[PDB]
Formats: structure tokens, sequence, C-alpha cells
């Protein structure tokens, strides 16, 4: 029926060190294995985190709050699955004898843990150095860590290269005191679209600076490059013109009806006249073209391309900067789409598409993925997608966390450092985050086969007394320092890891009763 | 059919190290554990214990409780064992080892709980142990110099009464402090001959009244009533005692000895025959100048007679050791025979008197600024059973405390109340942090057990121990003018039951605790602590 | 920590039920290893009972409950795919070496220090292998050998006896679709096919086609010499007028005339028929005629074939007729209206063979027919199921050879000499760590799971077996000189298995090595046991 009080506290916090427990395997190079036995008669032995924390339901709203909290980092950054829910299961562990053994109420536990977050993170930027993420190669460096022990490593030369040049492209670089200071944003789910297009091979694809629209056009030959581009952007179609109210035509004599003819073959062409009075070199339009309107545009020297959605069209204006107008005789001079490259109408792989690649970056791009069959171009997007992640952030932060524990550590040490000079109750809950972040450091050792206790305690005399680059090897076990093994990770992942795990922990431990009802 | 391995002696279920017998063992004793945990401090809990022979009294004492508990479980017999080592040569300290050592237990628990083996956490406290009675050393503010003041006295009589009785501290340290100056001699310097006995001070009690009416007897105080017709002896010093362990009648015969009566001439001789012979053993005793007798035994109706003619008072002491104390008033010797109280074995009382107490009539054998007696009573009063009866037992723990004061810097005095704890805490900290490896983690978590003291004092007192906890832990936190803390050695824990917050010097109240009783609780606590850890498996047999 | 309506197997319990399902997966297999091997009874419930030594039907069709028997059951089947044969040894491999990995668990070893130990240890024995194969001569006139691959291939899953009968089958069956030119080998050029009511030893090879609709009329040859053959698609039963029509006569006589006049219609079709003979060897000597007739044959149209002593058969399935226009190079005909002289093929003897349910038409001797038969013979589906299972295989052994000129002597000696090479180049090198030489070692050991078990099955004592074959072993490289010893699993000695003739494909067991490693290591790196939902 319901949990009330300490019951609530008890159950929240059971169920999320269950969840933490079923991934403690999945940290590191050398994870190991679980078996996932389903309903039926089949067995999955697949060490993804994020695939077994979906394929394994789970009970309590707790472990369910716990999944949603790997699905926002998912979302957020393109790692930390594992980090957010293993720290978050070992924050709330750290903070259950503080609620049970020393009755320390929900809303004294809530405000430490809102101050160490807040330490913690600047510890993560100050144990943190720069990369120049202007320099290519050093960006090729770092892009390779998300490609190589994959089939595909031997592609990643391409795949930071497509990655790179996209994600430069639409990074928003800007910052004045007027229209505001982007700082950086970048996303590339909106603005780094990728599309695939049978034929050739991953070393064919290409990044371009423009839109790469699927629709085909009204003629095969026409212009593919224009020195003055202007640009026309309309919704209604080019055909025969009707009144709104009431029309009645009464015919006798069959030589009327050519008249007729001659009347709608003239309403197609004043719509043309309109647009071809502005000078344009190349006319979309959402709905259709009639075979005289096709006729009538391309002999006055443009190109047409049809049924290109409003969607498209907005993409278009922003590249061509063309106005959308909906009546074609409303157009107006002022539409103009200069400066662009090629209006491109190749056909690839029995395919028609249209090009309009530009010396523009008006915060947007188009990769165009290569591949000679469809399960090539599927390979390519989704390991691309990897290279282009890390690509965001690294450009979205030039600092670079150390790995191996490292930096885990590190915050477990600086913490106890200012948990010394806290006073108050809160000095107790506020050491519950200093310990939990040693969950990682932690998890490696065990997973890589050492003893937990020993080398775990050597680990933090290092940070102690020494430099905060000191990590864990993950293949021989032993304590090496992380600028030597470079296993360097972008502080977005670290800062958004801890951010998320705190404030979820928060969400649990501050819910002092779950009730049923509709 | 179910299978079991491991099982193998007499069919015992007997828990291995990997089946955690450590934590199962530290489990029962946490029962104990709770049950100590709310006896210490002026604010402690009463208990209610019901004796199988059908007697209910209430004590806060903890080693009353453990007595009184018929203790099963090996691993609490291994603290109670500790609690009497508590009692054998100190006076205090029994609540501390069970507090201490259980908690010692509890944070252990959390060290197994990480993969730390119990050799690697036994080690630990072993070091935190030896570090923990070095720094005690330097913790002391003042010294007891056994110059036996009753202001000296009372200095260490007054918190060791506290927790066992509260609110009648001052009364009760001062019948103490009063009855130990009586019996102390006045020396310095002076730790050659031992001296002081515990049985040296005896405390009565009678129903009714209250302790307003309490005061202190210079001599034995005896329930027994002046059998004879005299009842008390005159206002002249020095009255001859004689002392008798044969009952005041005929002599017997080792053989035989039976008379037989056939004629009446015979019954008038053989009665004259024995008058005469009782009448020429109590003249011999009055020939002495003996005005006082006590028999160790009854007395016959002839005996009565001539003593009441001689004039002697009659008392009857049954106890051996009542006689053997009289030995320490008087002088006496109890006679073996009868009729013989050689002068040399008579002992001089100047007062023998009968005393009203409570309602209750006693015989009183005492001294007034003269031959003045070794021994010293206490008088109670109280009307309500199950209190008098702890009151009682609080007179008895602040005699053997000052027994405590012993030669080898028994005198060494600590801030109480926690101050020396928390300190404790702080020190023992430093030097976890200072070792390296995985010794830090159990010097560290001993440190941590140091807390159930403030924090036991802060909950018996009714105070919130997470505002109390850390205003102490702030309190000696603090930024001095040097390297040596001077002021902020003082901040012990506030017992008063007040609202709003705060901490209390413990020179406002001469709260100190004695050396000797601490870092003897600091070495059997540890013992205890690490004898049950080095316990993975118990196995019963025939021995 | 528990979840209603899940569990989570900690404890190293998963570890157990891994290690312990296994073993029951290779108790059952184990007793199915080397021509000593035992025979399984498979009943589908039905009544119907299967009886085989093939690994990959005993994996498939047994059930099983074990989800970890089934992780192996599986990978052992996706091994058959690639492979082709080991079903058993990766089986074999994957129990023991889970086996001696759980003896080091238990003593502290993490499981990961054995995986990585088993990753280095197969890395060495794909050395080992490629120093210990044989290079086979490329010529395809290698009979000799090849008879001694078909019958370490067949002799496994036979009773011994067939294998002599089988041997020759498969061997030649393999070479004559085999063209020796630096071409291809498909394995799919020999059909197999089956037929009731003679004894398994009766298994043949055909050099032709056979077909399994006969002639009906007892006056056309049963035996056809150097025969033209004619592939024809449209029917010769009577036919009808084509449209509509019917009898109108006066007389009674005239009722059968007007029908005979009626028969012309196919009547014609059947003398363009006759003509195409007498244009094309009509009166030659030895020369025959055969035709294959999709369709059907009238009664009356087969009297006109066998009067002129033609063989025409009728209601030839398609497959067939597809096939046997590339035998015999003759062309399909849709109507006989296009028939020509230049459409008929050429063979030798096409005979028909009659027993008490059946015929069986047999079309061999062709100039190039491209193509193969074996007729697999049995009197109940106990002989068909195995003899077809031995057949099969037995194929794709020896083309499995001839593609590959890799070939590995047999008889034990590949896997003991690893266990003498890892055994040695771990103490001599020990570059890999002070705890994960315990893998390599455990490794090593498990290795030893086939040459034991194959003399196990035998009723020799492994114990002596295998040492008699280290002892020769070590011997020959004291001597300084190449040898490969192995076991006679018939003497209980050791043999040179490139004198006795027992060969295993390298292939097999360079990916046997390969897979049971990757199966082992993927059970031995699971921690717990995740259930949810069921």
């Amino acid at each position: 029926e319901r949990t009330t009080g300490r019951q609530a506290q008890i159950s929240n916090i059971t169920a999320a060190k269950a969840v933490a427990d079923v991934i403690r395997t999945c940290l590191g190079p050398k994870a190991m294995l679980k078996m996932l036995l389903d309903p039926m008669g089949g067995l999955v032995l697949t060490n993804d985190g994020h695939a077994i924390l979906r394929e394994i339901d789970v009970a309590h709203p707790a472990a369910k709050s716990m999944l949603e909290l790997s699905r926002t980092q998912d979302e957020e950054v393109g790692d930390g699955t594992t980090t957010v829910i293993i720290l978050a299961g070992e924050i709330l562990a750290q903070c259950a004898p503080y609620l049970i053994e020393k009755n320390i109420h929900p809303v004294i536990i809530i405000q430490a843990l809102k101050k160490a977050l807040t330490d913690a993170l600047e510890v993560i930027k100050q144990v943190s150095k720069p990369v120049d993420v202007e320099n290519d190669a050093a960006m090729k460096k770092l892009i390779q860590a998300s490609i190589g022990t994959k089939y595909v490593i031997h592609w990643s030369e391409k795949m930071c290269e497509l990655a790179l040049d996209a994600v430069k492209t639409v990074r928003k670089d800007l910052g004045q005191t007027v229209e505001g200071e982007p700082n950086f944003e970048i996303d590339i789910k909106r603005y780094v679209r990728v599309e695939k297009i049978p034929g050739g091979d991953v070393l064919d694809s290409r990044v371009l600076k423009g839109v790469l629209l699927n629709k085909d056009v009204v003629h095969p030959k026409m212009s593919r490059h224009i020195e003055n581009p202007r640009v026309v952007l309309l919704d209604c179609p080019l055909e025969y013109k009707k009144g709104e109210s009431q029309t009645n035509i009464e015919i006798e004599k069959e030589e009327d009806w050519n008249r007729i003819l001659q009347i709608e073959e003239e309403q197609v062409q004043l719509m043309c006249e309109q647009i071809l009075a502005v000078r344009p070199t190349l006319v979309i339009t959402e709905k259709g073209v009639s075979d005289l309107a096709q006729h009538y545009l391309l002999k006055g020297g443009c190109s047409v391309l049809r049924r290109v959605k409003k969607s498209d069209n907005n993409r278009i204006a922003r590249v061509t900067g063309a106005t959308i107008v909906n009546r074609v005789e409303d157009l107006k001079e002022s539409d103009v789409g200069t400066n662009c490259g090629l209006f491109k109408v190749e056909m690839i792989g029995d395919e028609y598409f249209s090009f309009l690649d530009n010396c523009k970056e008006p915060k947007a791009c188009t990769i165009m993925l290569r591949g000679g069959s469809k399960d090539i171009l599927n390979e390519i997007d989704r390991n691309l997608q990897d290279a282009m992640a890390v690509a965001r952030n690294v450009m979205l932060s030039p600092s670079l966390s150390p790995g191996g524990g490292a930096t885990e550590m590190a915050v477990s040490v600086k913490l106890a450092e200012k948990a010394k000079q806290l006073e108050g109750i809160q000095q107790w809950p506020y050491q519950a985050v200093a310990d939990a972040m040693e969950c990682i450091p932690r998890t490696l050792i065990q997973n890589a086969g050492g003893d937990p206790i020993r080398l775990l305690s050597q680990l933090r005399a290092k940070h102690a007394q020494g430099n905060f680059t000191t990590g864990i090897d993950g293949d021989k076990g032993k304590i090496v320092d992380m600028v030597s093994y470079g296993i360097w990770e972008p502080e977005v992942i670290k800062q958004q890891s801890v951010k998320t795990a705190i404030e979820s922990a928060c969400l649990l431990l501050r819910v002092d009763d779950i009730v049923s009802g509709v | 059919q179910n299978p079991n391995a491991g099982l193998f002696k007499q069919g015992y279920n007997s828990y291995s190290n990997a089946d955690g017998q450590i934590i199962k063992s530290i489990a029962a004793i946490r029962e104990l554990h709770q049950m100590c945990l709310t006896s210490m401090g002026p604010c402690g809990r009463n208990k209610i214990i019901v004796n199988h022979l059908g007697k209910i009294i209430i004590t806060n004492d903890a080693a009353t409780m453990l007595r009184e508990l018929d203790i099963v479980h090996p691993a609490v017999k291994v603290l109670v064992m500790a609690t009497e080592q508590q009692k054998i040569d100190m006076g205090d300290g029994t609540n501390l080892v069970m507090i201490l050592a259980g908690e010692l237990l509890n944070v252990s628990e959390k060290l197994i709980s990480m993969g730390l083996s119990a050799v690697e956490i036994i080690q630990g406290y072993n070091m935190a142990r030896k570090f923990t009675l070095k720094e005690l050393d330097e913790m002391v503010v003042g010294e007891i110099t056994d110059k036996n003041d009753k202001n000296e006295l009372l200095k260490m009589i007054k918190p060791v009464i506290s927790s066992k009785k509260y609110g009648s501290e001052d009364i009760l340290s001062e019948l103490v402090s009063e009855a130990v100056s009586h019996v102390l001699p006045v020396a310095q310097q002076a730790g050659e001959i031992p001296y002081f006995n515990v049985d040296s001070i005896r405390v009565v009690k009678i129903m009714g009244g209250s302790l307003s009416n309490s005061t202190v007897i210079k001599g034995m105080v005896f329930n027994r009533e002046p059998e004879g017709h005299v009842k008390s002896l005159s206002e002249d010093k020095k009255h001859k005692v004689a002392v008798f362990t044969c009952p005041l009648d005929i002599a017997n015969t080792e053989t035989k000895g039976t008379v037989l009566l056939h004629n009446a001439q015979e019954m008038l001789d053989f009665s004259k025959g024995e008058e005469k012979q009782i009448d020429a053993m109590m003249k011999e005793i009055a020939d002495m100048g003996v005005e006082c007798i006590v028999a160790g035994a009854g007395v016959g109706e002839l005996a009565l007679h001539y003593l009441n003619r001689y004039g002697i008072l009659v008392l009857k002491v049954p106890s051996k050791f009542e006689l053997r104390r009289l030995c320490r008033v008087c002088g006496a010797t109890p006679l073996p025979r009868l009729g013989a109280p050689t002068p040399e074995e008579l002992g001089l009382v100047e007062t023998v008197k009968t005393m009203e107490i409570g309602g209750d009539r006693v015989t009183v054998f005492k001294q007034e600024q003269g031959e003045i007696s070794r021994t010293s009573t206490i008088i109670l009063r109280g009307a309500t059973q199950n209190n008098l009866d702890d009151i009682e037992r609080a007179i008895d723990d602040g005699v053997a405390a000052v027994k405590g004061l012993m030669k080898p810097s028994g005198g060494k005095l600590l801030p109480g109340a926690g101050a020396t704890e928390i300190e404790l805490i702080s020190r023992i900290t430093k030097y976890g942090e200072r070792t390296p490896g995985l010794l830090q983690l159990a010097i560290k978590q001993f440190a941590v057990a140091f807390e159930v003291v403030p924090r036991t004092l802060a909950e018996t007192a009714g105070l919130d121990v997470n505002e109390v906890l850390p205003n102490l832990y702030a309190a000696h936190n603090v930024t001095e003018p040097g390297a040596v803390k001077t002021d902020h050695l003082y901040k012990g824990v506030d017992i008063d039951g007040e609202s709003d917050e705060g901490v209390k010097d413990i020179r406002e109240e001469n709260i100190y605790d004695m050396l000797a009783t601490k870092k003897f609780a600091i070495n059997v606590a540890t013992e205890a602590a690490t004898t049950v850890l080095s316990i993975d498996q118990i196995i019963m047999a025939k021995k | 920590l528990l979840n209603p309506k899940a569990e989570s197997l900690r404890r190293d319990a998963a570890l157990k039920v891994n290690v312990t399902s296994a073993e029951g997966l290779q108790s059952v297999l184990e007793t199915n290893l080397g021509p000593k091997g035992t025979l399984k009874m498979l009943v589908d419930g039905a009544g119907n009972i299967k009886l085989t030594k093939d690994g990959k039907v005993l994996l498939t069709e047994m059930q099983i409950q074990s989800p970890t028997a089934v992780l192996i059951a599986r990978a052992a089947a996706a091994q058959d795919e690639i492979t082709g044969d080991g079903t058993t040894t990766v089986v074999c491999l994957v129990g023991e070496l889970l086996r001696q990995a759980h003896r080091f668990i238990q003593e502290g070893v993490h499981p990961r220090i054995i995986t990585d130990g088993f990753e280095i240890a197969r890395k060495e024995s794909m050395k080992f292998l490629d120093e210990f194969k044989i290079s086979k001569t490329n010529l395809s006139n290698d009979r000799e050998f090849l008879l001694q691959v078909a019958r370490s291939s067949l002799l496994t899953k036979v009773d011994a006896d067939l294998t002599e009968v089988l041997t020759p089958i498969v061997t030649d069956a393999v070479l004559s679709v085999y063209d020796a030119q630096a071409d291809n080998l498909d394995l799919h050029m020999v059909e197999i096919m089956q037929m009731q009511h003679l004894s398994p030893k009766d298994t043949t090879f055909i050099k032709g086609l056979v077909l399994d609709h006969g002639g009906r009329h007892p006056d056309m040859p049963t035996r056809v010499k150097n025969a033209y053959v004619l592939i024809l698609n449209v029917s010769l039963e009577y036919e009808k007028t084509e449209v509509n029509s019917g009898f109108f006569y006066s007389s009674a006589d005239q009722r059968d005339k007007l029908a005979a006049s009626e028969r012309k219609f196919v009547d014609a079709k059947l003398k363009k028929i006759i003509d195409l003979k007498n244009e094309v060897c009509g009166m030659d000597p030895d020369k025959g005629f055969v035709i294959i007739n999709q369709k059907g044959i009238d009664p009356m149209s087969l009297d006109v074939f066998a009067k002129h002593n033609i063989l025409a058969l009728r209601r030839a399935k398609r497959r067939n007729m597809e096939r046997l226009q590339l035998v015999t190079g003759g062309e399909a005909q849709n109507s006989v209206e296009d028939l020509s002289p230049q459409i008929l093929g050429f063979s030798g003897l096409v005979y028909q063979e009659t027993i008490g349910e059946e015929k069986f038409t047999y079309v061999t001797e062709n100039t190039d027919p491209k193509s193969c038969t074996i007729l697999i013979k049995g009197s109940t589906h106990y002989a068909l199921a195995q003899t077809k299972d031995a057949v099969r295989d037995g194929l794709r052994a020896v083309a499995n050879v001839l593609k590959d000129k890799n070939i590995i002597p047999g008889a034990g000696a590949f896997y003991i000499a690893l266990s003498r090479y890892l055994r040695s180049a771990n103490m001599n090198k020990l570059g890999a760590k002070g705890k994960t030489k315990t893998g390599i070692e455990a490794f090593a050991e498990a290795l030893l799971v086939i040459p034991k078990t194959l003399v196990k099955n035998s009723g020799f004592d492994p114990l002596d077996v295998l040492a008699m074959v280290e002892d020769e072993l070590d011997d020959a490289q004291d001597s300084d000189e190449t040898r490969y010893v192995g076991v006679d699993l018939n003497i209980g000695d050791s043999c040179d298995p490139t004198i006795e003739g027992i060969w295993d494909s390298y292939r097999v067991l360079r990916n046997a090595i390969t897979g049971a490693t990757g199966i082992a290591s993927n059970l031995l790196l699971c921690d717990e046991l995740l259930r949810a939902g069921r």
C-alpha cells in the first residue's frame, strides 16, 4: 500500500543499491560479463551498460528513477551511462547510515550534498588540463579514443575527418554584448544532421556547408553552377488559377473550348512570369509544378526543384536567406540566395539529389555518407556518432580530465580537505560524497583483478601527498601516471557525471513516503 | 536430505570466518551494549532487576545488571569478564569498558565490510591503544596530593557519586568524605605502609525518613539490642570491653559430660554447682574492671543475672566480621574460652548507647574526640525501598574510588564530562593520518569509537546529539594563541536539560576523571574488543 | 538487495553454475568422440527415433534446459557452419577449460587472470599450428591420399564396415566434380538421394542422374546403348479437337474412325519425334534414343515408341529436366513444333532398375555431366539417417582438403604436441605475468581432453597411452629428428599418423581452438546471473 518515513528511505536506497550492483562490472576496458536470463528460453551476454539496465525489469519506483538518470545522461553526453548509476548508488549508500544511525533529517542531508557538488565541480576543473581544440592532429588523437577496439578502427582517419569538420562548422562560436553569448553551444543532433546516400565507400564521404535535399527536379539537364545565385521559396503550386467564388461557364460552340484551353495556359504562365520577373536561378516549390510551368520556368534560365516540404524550405532559407512566400504572385525581388557554390542535381546511387553547398556557415551543416550498401552506410553512421559525441564534448570545453579513477580520487581527497573545515551537522553527509566518489577507482581495481583495499589505499596516498594524475592501469592493475598512460576524458562528461549523480540521489533521499492511488 | 558442508564436529552448526562468525558475535554483544549505553552519565537510566529468588530492585549500575544477568553467549562473557577487571584493583570504569568495547566492535564491522581482515584491524587497534595510553599522560591538569583533607577528598568523591545518584550528590559527598576523613590518617608523603581498606567504612540504612537526617558515626553500629539490664554506659572515658566467642553460660565438656539426677539432693547439689561455676566465670570478668561484655553467641539466664548485678552491659554480636571490626574500635580480642578475659585482651570504648534511626533502635560503639576508631559508619535513611538500596551502593562506590588514589600517580586528574574523550578523537586521528598503509583505517575508526561518551552524555540529558556533538567538536577545533591548547581543554557536555545550546567548562564544577581509571579502561576495553575479533569460530565439546 | 520478480546470483555461484552445467554438456558429448564413441537415440515424441553420432544434429535436436549449456551448444553450432566439423572437439575443449579454470579460481585466481592466459596460449597455439601443418601437393591425382581423408571423416561416424563401402564413394564423387584446373570446388555438384529396400552396404556411386518415373510399356528397352536424349516439356497424352466439336455419324464404325481422326492431333507430334531419330542415327548400330518428357505420354504414344525400340519416359521432375540439359548437352523444347536434329543430347547406357515397389532410371556415361549422384541405401530410417550424415560430411571433408592444401596429422598428435609446446614455451618465456602463467598452464592441460577422451572411449587407460606418446615424442626431439607421434586407438600404443593415414582438417582445428577459447572465456568472465520478468 504505502511505505512511510524510514520505510521510504530504506526502500529507495535499497533499490538504488541493487541497480548499482547490476552494472559494477561494466566499468573499464576489462568489464566483466553478466548473464541476462529472459522469461523465454534465451539468454543474453551483452555487457553494454545501457542494454543491461534496459533489458532487466525493475520493481521499485526508485530503481526506475535510477534508469531515468542513465537515460538523461545518454541524451546529455555520449558517455557516463554507468558512472552516474554507480556513483549515485554509492552516494545513497553512504547517506544511508546518516539517515538511520545518526538520525540526520533529510533536509540536512540534501543541503550538504548540494555543497559537496559545488566543491566537487571545482576540483574536476582544477585537475584538468587544456588541449588546443584548433589543432586538428591533436583532435584526431582524442576522437580515436572512441573509435579503437572496434572493427571500424581502420576507418578512424575518415571518421575523425567527418566528425571534426562537421562539429566545428555548427559550433556557435560567438560572443558580444548585443546578440548574446552562445558560449560555444553545440547541438549535433539538429545541426550536424547526417544523410546516407548509396554508392561509393567510406572514403568518399564529405561534410557539406548547406542543405542536402533528397527531392528530384523538373528536368535532369539544368545548370549546376551559378555565378549570381538567386533562390525562390514558394508553397503554392503552379497550376490553373481558379476563383474563390462561384463561376458558371456554358459552352455551346465547340470552337470556344480552345479559348478555355488558351486561358488555362495563360494562368499558369502568369504565375511563372511573377517568378521569372525577379530573375531567379533556382525555384523551390513545396507543391507540384505543372508540365507547362516546368517549361515556362526552365526556358527563363533557372532551375526548378519540386516537392520540398516547409521543413526543408526552412533549412534552405537559413543557408540561402530566401524568404518563404505562400502565394506565387506575391514573390518579392528581395528573395536571394547568392554566394552559393552549386545547385548540383547529380544522380547518386540511381537516386536524384539537390545540393545547395555554399561558402557560408549559418550555424549548421550536413554530413553526406557514402557506402556500397545500406549495411555499410549504417555501419559508418552508427560508429560515426561516437566520434561526433566526443568531438562535441571536447570542442564544448578545451579541458580534459584524467581517467583511470584519477579525477574521482582527486575529488575524494580534496573534499576531505574541505570537510575538515566544514562546521556543523552537515559535516557528516558532506563526507558521504567524498567517500562515494571512490567507487570508480575501487571498481576499476576489482575488474582489473587487484586488491580493492591495498591498491586503493596506495592510490589515495599518492593523491594525498603527490599529484592528481595518478590512476589505475586498466590492463596491468598497477598504479600508473595518467600522462604516461593517456586515458583522458573530456571535462564535460566528468562535470555532468557528478552533477546528475548527486542530484538524482537528492531526488530519492528527499522522498519520505510512497503512496498508491490513481 | 539437504546436504551441509563444513559441519563435522558432533553435528554442531558452527559458523566459519567466511560465514560472518565475527559479525554475528558482535551482533550478540550489541544487545548488551545498548543495555549499558543508557547507564552512563549523571542522567543515566534506571533498570528493574527481578532476582529469581523473588526480589525486585532498581539500579543505575551496569555491573550489577551484568552480575544479575545469566550471560550465556561467550561473545558477551568476554566483555563481562572485562567488567570484573574494572572491579578488581579499580573502583570505577565499568561503563567505560562496556561502552567503549562495544563501539570498538561496531566500527570494526564497518571495516570488515570493506574487506579489511580481523588481523589487520586488531593490529591497528593495538597501535592506537599504545598511542592513546601515551597521549593521556599529557592531558593532566591537576593532581591529588594525598594530604587526606576533607576538601581534597570532596573534589574526587563528588564526580564519583554522580551518575549513580543525581540530585543528592552534595549530601552523599559529605557523608562519604566525612567518613573517609575519619579513617584516613594525618600524614604526607608516606607510601611505604598500605592503609584505608574499603572495609574500613560501613554503610547502614533504615527504612523511613530521608537523607536530610543522615550522619556519620565514629565507630560501629550493630543491629542487636542490649540483651542485659544495662542499656548504656556512663559518660566516663575508657570503659573496659570484654569480647567472647564462647556463649556466656556454663562451660561444656569435650567428651560426654552429661549430668544424671536420681536423688533430690543431687538436683540441689548440681544446681548449686553450675550456679557457682557461672558466677565464678562472671565474677572473674567483673573483677578485671570490665563494664561492657560482647558475646559472639547467646547468653544464659544465670549469666544475665550475674552480669546485671555487676553492672556490665551485655551486647550480642553474632557476626564474625563485626567482631573482627570491633577489634578496630575497642581493640578487644575475642576470647576463645569463657571467664578469663585477660586485661591485655580488653578494649576501650568511650561511649556505648542506643540510638533511634528511622524509628529502629540500634546499639552504637563509638568514641568522640579520643581513642579514635579506625572504622567509620555512614547512616542512611529513606522511605522508598528501591531508591534507598541504590543510594547505599553509591556510598560504596565513593569509598572504592578513594582507594583508587594509590601511590603510582593515581592522583592525576584529567578533564571529564567527555572533554578527555573529545581531545583523544583529534589526537588519535592525527596518529592515523601520519601512519602509512592500511593501519590508518583501524586507527581512525579507533578514534571514532570515542565519540560515544559525549554522545551518551548528551542523549541521557535529553539533548539533541546532532547539535551537541558538532558544538563539542567545534569547541575543541579552535584557534589558540600557540601550538598548545589552553582554554579549550575544558569544554565538556553540559548536563543541564536546558533548551537552546552550548557546552560547559570543567572548571565550573571541578569535573575531573582519574588517569588510572582512564588508562586502565583503555587497556581493558581494547583487549576485550580485540579478543572478540580474534574469534572466528566457536566450538563446544566435552572437556 | 532484491527486487520482486528478479534474482541476482552472487558469491561466485554464477561461476559454479557455469562450470557445473558445462561439465554436464561435456559428459554427454564426451561419450561420443572418435570411431570408438557411442550412438545416441533421439526420440521426437511422435514415435520417430533418429540414430546419429553427428554433434551438430545432437546439439541441434537435443533438448537443453541449462542456460549455460544452451550457450555452449549454440556457439558450437555457429562453428559447425564456419568449419564443417569439430563440434564435439569444441564442446570438450570448453568443458575442460572451465573445469581446469574452476580449480584455480577456487584458489584465489581472478577469472580475468585465467582468461588473459587463455588468450595468450591461444595465440601461441596458432603459431604452433603454422609450424605443425604439412603442405599437401596441389595435384588432383592424390586419390591415394584423399582415400585416407575420406576414411578419417567417415570412420568416425560409421560402423567401420560401411567405411569400406563409402570411402571410394566420397573420394571419387568429389574428385569427379572437381575440375583438375585451378578453378573451384563445389560439393553441391554431388546429389544425395535415398532409397529403401536395400542394405546400407549397397550404397553406390552413379556417374549421372537418377529419375524416379520409369517407362510404362513392357516392350520399351530397359537398356539403351549410346542414347540420344530428347528434352521435351509438352504432353504427348491423347489430344482432343482444338475447339468444341462432336462426333456426328450415321454408322457405328464411323464413331471410332472419327475418334481416330481426332487422335491425329497428337500422332503428328509422335511422327515428328520418330522422324527425329530417323534423321539422327536412325538405323546406325550402337545408337539409341531416350525421351525424358516432363509431361505425360499416352500409352498409345508409348506403343509408337516401343515399336521403334525407343525408351520414352514421362512426367519427369523439373529439377532433373534442367540438370539433364546440362548433363546431356541437349536443349529443352517447349513444343514438338520446334523439334530439330540439333536438339538431341547424347549419353551412354540408360538403365531402368525395377524393385518391388519402385522403378529408377539411370542416365550414366555422359561426355561432361558436371554432376554426380550418390544413392544411400537402407531398410529403415536408422541406416538412412546415419549414412546420409556420413556421406554429406565425408564429401565436405575431402572437399576442404582438396581446396585447402593444409593438412594436419591426427591421432591426437596435434593436441598432445600443443600440450608439450605450451608447457615448455611458457616456462621458457614466462613473459606473461607471475599470475597469468597459471591460465596458460590451465589451457595447455585442457587441450589434453581430446587425446584422453579418444583413448578412454577405446577402453584403453589414458594414463598409459598418453605417457607412451609423450615418451616417443620426447625421444624424437632428443634425437634431433622431426616425427609425428599420435595414439593408436586399436593397439593402445603410439603410432605415426602420417603413415597410418589419420588426418585432420587444418581449418577445423584452427577455428576449433579459437572458438573453444572464446566460449570458455565468455563464461569465465560471467560474474553474476541476472534474472527478471520470469
